[PDB]
RNA sequence: GCCGGGCGCGGUGGCGCGCGCCUGUAGUCCCAGCUACUCGGGAGGCUGAGGCAGGAGGAUCGCUUGAGCCCAGGAGUUCUGGGCUGCAGUGCGCUAUGCCGAUCGGGUGUCCGCACUAAGUUCGGCAUCAAUAUGGUGACCUCCCGGGAGCGGGGGACCACCAGGUUGCCUAAGGAGGGGUGAACCGGCCCAGGUCGGAAACGGAGCAGGUCAAAACUCCCGUGCUGAUCAGUAGUGGGAUCGCGCCUGUGAAUAGCCACUGCACUCCAGCCUGUGCAACAUAGCGAGACCCCGUCUCU
């Protein structure tokens, strides 16, 4: 089924391997039915099962080649490496411009979430280190123009589309122009809401290409559709030859697994997929890490860590400050903020030792408070040499009425004041001990 | 649309400034909004407590100084809910001269 | 009553001995009658010879080196 | 007379001996024990005296003997 | 005992600063010079030095407010404190003109006293603008100072008629006012 | 580097309850 | 022969005899007592010698004292002189340097926290007033009015100071003066952020920061009173010699060498004592005795 659910019944699969007193055809045929049962339930087409089972139990069994890997493990290589061939071989790269134009052109059913996936590719050439315009090709639905502006004014994008004075075709070639003298680095254009694929979506489509010469040509598709996916890429394939596609809402219902597999076949080069809501969570087909997520491994937590940018290099002038003893008052924003970008993890509460509520905020709930917990703001109404104190919580013990006036100054209470301090003193203790 | 009563508006130990809203001859030493609400509601006065909501003007954030209460005067149609609680000003000295009795409190 | 040359010159040298002390000697020459007479005393005891040209050589030397060597006080 | 340097007495002896070898006599007194010499030339009638105690004298009158012995018996 | 007053207030005056109009030197000599003073010194009296002193505590409050006055030129709020200054500067010298009625001191040096007093009276009642008493205390000063130079020859009177001349556009000032 | 950055942030996590 | 003598001492009844010394032209050997007194014997040579007198040289000695000179040791009045010279009187003559300021003369200066004065070096202590007209503000107190909040509108009371001014039975001094701090919870103002209240608009308190004649506090000049470390400082009086400094003075010298004269302390000789004296010039006196000779004497 879905990542946690496909998740843990193809982790499951994989662990009773590990377990193995001796490993088996029997065991073999057991541990393969587990992880067939497990993909049918994600809705991966059958025919699609089926010919990657005989090519995991052929490799599993007529091959046997463990050339200094055990047994288990070359079974687990197995199962993992026809996992990442069922959901397409490798990772596919946008293509990047040099001098000053990209096209791109996006298509997509009213229901998947083309409306948030364009604000959410802006987001990405912003991180890639571009400039993106938005034209809002799509006319009659103004619920579109609303949600879009609103997304564009919280990041710093330019939209254009205004109020609705002219056809599509001509405020599209007008939105270029608006933005080829502002650089036109790169165009995200979408066609509009339409119902169905069927002379509906493309119909439409290529009477907007034909005026803009299109550099790639992007359709975002629902994963909630699960095996639907095909019957939609095999289409667009075909009628466009520089098609790749958006997979979005991966959370939710269980045919995401099977969404993914699904256009992974056409060879339709998947380029991206939604892990959920907040603006960063557009993925650039990781379909390596997905995958792996998938037959677990899981892990999965290392892995968004390690491979990130701000951990060879920047785990060095903040690691000294911290490794000489300058306190942690200039460490709690940057680690709430240089992790702020989020990258959801299981471990985000791995450290923290203790069984009792969710469970399910596993998952975030406090990423989901608009900032991160009151504590900045009782930190700048510190005097600087407050926090410098070898331990400020000693101040607050020496002069009691520092405790009201911090907290009056910041709009905190003297309660959640008196939680901060002794959370410093907690980090303290700990690591001395 | 009841009335708000902090108890920074009953503290004979707080300045005008402070909040205080009754003259100290009247006001009381630490009302605590439960207090407040525990004799209003054994008058006859429609009231709810406010648990944490925060005065403003109270730097301190420990609990017997929070908390609000809220009591209604009038009625949907306008007649006041008991004659003798025109004002807010009413509730409030009736407040401050009812606490310093509470069995809680002569203990 | 004469003495021998030789006698004559050993009385002689033993006067002067006996008279160092406190005395006084005395010695007198004159022609005997060719030889010379030689004569000395003390006060009391008297000594006498003859010398002549037989015995001049060896009375001379001898007789010499007894006046020279026996008077020896002065300054 | 006695005479104070052996000069005069020398010649004044010889030549009284001289004026009559044969009366004349010498005689010597030499006392060890006084320090003193003591010669003496008389003819019985006259008489010549040297007195001494200087040592540088005792050469010239051995002398002036072996002189008058030379006279007798030539 | 003896004291000549005009005589030793010109020419310290001169000497210390009051020749460009230095007041401020010449207070400052005034003070120091009566630290000299009660420092040797330390019954009605004994030495003159006691006259030389009380006058330094005129001579110094006096040079002070005509400091001030040539700074309240500018500064109203001094003009309060020169009047004061100016009110001790008499207090100082009635009471020197208090120690000189003592009968082992001279009348020469009675007289310049009550000139002195007079000089200084003159000068108050003239910065109160009380232009008949100041003119009284102005005249009585040059009546005495007139006094004091018929009895000497033309030479010791010089110093005399020349404070005569010298008071003379002030007693003409106070004229012009009570016309 | 992927030890300490790793390990500081993990040691960080667990000793900070809130 | 006739072939020494003298002086002194000694056994001794007595002397030969004994000893020492000096000396004359002069000696040798052997043996021994006669004997109560008083004197040995023998050899060698020979008519020349022995004894004594006298005498020149004095070869010649002694004694003694004297000259001359004073020996040895030592209290000591002074006639006489001396050693050191004491004491007294008198002052010559000569010489040099002297109003380019000498003895004599006055005054003052020099190191000065003892007087005066210049410029004071340089450091301090203690102080620095009120009455008023009006405007300014900040706080507080007591009300009225509107309102669901924040809050807004209006009447007073009082306290604090500030303001350019007006004045005082007020002062030794009283400048209507200058700067700083104004901080962690006690000035005011402007207050990001946060915070409280508010649908919102905005406001309330108010931190960070900034700002101020107007909360307080403090420092500074100005000012008086009260003290001055220490004055390698300058000019005027004082203090040990006046030496070095300055100005002048009556006045005309001063310094040095010594001379003559009388008397003499203390010590000394002339004093006292005893071996004062050898013979340096020489004394008295006595005398031994050779050389020559007188006299007597002889186998």
């Amino acid at each position: 089924m879905v990542l946690a659910d496909l998740g843990r019944k193809i982790t499951s699969a994989l662990r009773s391997l590990s377990n193995a007193t001796i490993i088996n055809e029997e065991v073999l045929n057991a541990m393969l039915k587990e992880v067939c049962t497990a993909l049918l339930e994600a809705d991966v087409n059958i025919k699609l099962v089926k010919q990657l089972r005989e090519n995991v139990k052929s490799a599993i069994d007529l091959e046997e080649m463990a050339s200094g890997l055990n047994k288990r493990k070359m079974i687990q290589h197995a199962v993992f490496k026809e996992l990442v061939k069922l959901v397409d071989p490798g990772v596919k790269a946008w293509t990047p411009t040099k001098g000053k134009q990209n096209v791109i052109m996006f298509v997509g059913l009213q229901g998947s979430g083309k409306t948030t996936t364009c604000s959410k590719l802006a987001y990405y050439y912003q991180r890639k280190g571009w400039k993106t315009c938005l034209i809002c090709a799509d006319t009659f639905r103004a619920g579109a123009f609303d949600q879009l502006k609103q997304n564009a004014t919280k990041a710093r994008i330019p939209f254009y589309g205004s109020y609705t004075e002219m056809d599509p075709v001509i405020i599209a070639s007008e939105g270029v122009e608006k933005f080829k003298n502002e650089n036109f680095e790169i165009i995200i254009v979408d066609t509009s809401g339409r119902h169905k694929q069927e002379d509906s979506l493309f119909e439409e489509m290529l009477q907007v290409a034909n005026a803009i010469q299109p550099d790639n040509i992007v359709y975002v598709m629902d994963a909630s559709i699960g095996q639907a996916c095909e019957a939609q890429a095999k289409a667009f394939k075909d009628k466009v030859d520089v098609a790749s596609v958006i997979v979005t809402k991966l959370d939710g219902h269980a045919k995401g697994g099977g969404a993914l597999s699904a256009v992974a076949a056409t060879k339709s080069p998947i380029i991206f997929i939604g892990t959920g809501e907040h603006i960063d969570d557009f993925e650039p087909f990781k379909t390596q890490p997905f995958i792996s997520k998938l037959l677990g491994m899981g892990d999965i937590e290392g892995l968004i860590d390690k491979v990130n940018e701000l951990k060879l290099d920047d785990n060095e002038a903040l690691i000294e400050k911290l490794k000489h003893g300058q306190f942690t008052l200039r460490d709690m924003y940057e680690q709430f903020q240089n992790i702020m970008k989020m990258g959801p993890f299981s471990q985000i509460l791995g450290m923290i030792p203790g069984f009792g509520t969710d469970f399910m905020s596993k998952g975030n709930e406090q990423e989901s408070m608009a900032r991160l917990k009151k504590l900045m703001t009782i930190m700048d109404s510190m005097n600087d040499q407050e926090l410098d104190s070898t331990d400020g919580a000693k101040v607050f013990s020496k002069q009691p009425g520092r405790i009201q006036r911090v907290a009056r100054g910041s709009g905190v209470s003297t309660r959640d004041v008196q939680e901060l301090l002794t959370q410093y003193t907690k980090f303290a203790q700990m690591v001395k001990k | 649309r009841f009335i708000c009563i902090y108890p920074a508006y009953l503290n004979n130990k707080k300045t005008i400034a402070e909040g205080r809203r009754i003259p100290i001859s009247k006001a009381v030493e630490n009302p605590t909004a439960t207090e407040i609400q525990d004799v209003c509601s054994a008058v006859g006065l429609n009231v709810f407590l406010e648990k944490n909501k925060m005065y403003s003007r109270e730097w301190n954030r420990d609990v017997q100084y929070r908390g609000r209460v809220r009591v209604q005067l009038k009625q949907e149609d306008g007649s006041l809910c008991l004659v003798q609680f025109p004002s807010r000003k009413s509730v409030m000295l009736y407040a401050a001269e009812m606490i310093p009795k509470l069995k809680t409190r002569t203990q | 009553v004469l003495l021998e040359s030789e006698q004559f010159l050993t009385e002689l040298t033993r006067l002067f001995q006996k008279c160092r002390l406190s005395g006084s000697v005395f010695i007198t020459l004159k022609k005997y009658d060719n030889k010379c007479l030689l004569r000395a005393t003390d006060g009391k005891k008297k000594i006498s010879t003859v010398v002549s040209s037989k015995e001049v050589n060896k009375f001379q030397m001898a007789y010499s080196n007894l006046l020279r060597a026996n008077m020896d006080g002065l300054k | 007379a006695q005479y104070q340097t052996w000069e005069e007495f020398s010649r004044a002896a010889e030549k009284l001996y001289l004026a009559d070898p044969m009366k004349a006599r010498v005689v010597l007194k030499y006392r060890h024990s006084d320090g003193s010499l003591c010669i003496k030339v008389t003819d019985d009638l006259v008489c010549l005296v040297y007195r001494t105690d200087q040592a540088q004298d005792v050469k010239k009158i051995e002398k002036f003997h072996s002189q008058l012995m030379r006279l007798m018996v030539a | 005992l003896s004291l000549e007053i005009l005589q030793i207030i010109k020419e310290s005056q001169q000497q210390h600063g009051l020749r460009h109009g230095d007041f401020q030197r010449y207070r400052g000599y005034c003070s120091r010079r009566q630290r000299r003073l009660r420092k040797t010194l330390n019954d009605l009296l004994t030495d003159n030095r006691y006259l030389l002193l009380v006058l330094m505590d005129a001579e110094r409050a006096w040079s002070y407010a005509m400091q001030l006055k040539q700074e309240a030129n500018t500064e109203p709020r001094k003009r309060f404190h020169l009047l004061s200054r100016l009110r001790k500067a008499v207090k100082h010298a009635e009471e020197l003109e208090r120690l000189c009625e003592s009968n082992r001191v001279d009348a020469k040096t009675k007289l310049e006293a009550q000139a002195y007093t007079a000089y200084l009276s003159g000068m108050l009642r003239f910065e109160h603008q009380e232009w008949k008493a100041a003119i009284e205390a102005f005249n009585k000063c040059k009546t005495i100072y007139e006094k004091l130079a018929s009895a000497f020859t033309e030479e010791q009177a010089v110093l005399y008629n020349q404070r005569v001349e010298e008071i003379s556009p002030n007693i003409r000032y106070c004229a012009y006012n009570i016309g | 580097l992927g030890f300490p950055i790793n390990f500081l942030t993990l040691y960080v996590t667990v000793q900070h309850k809130k």
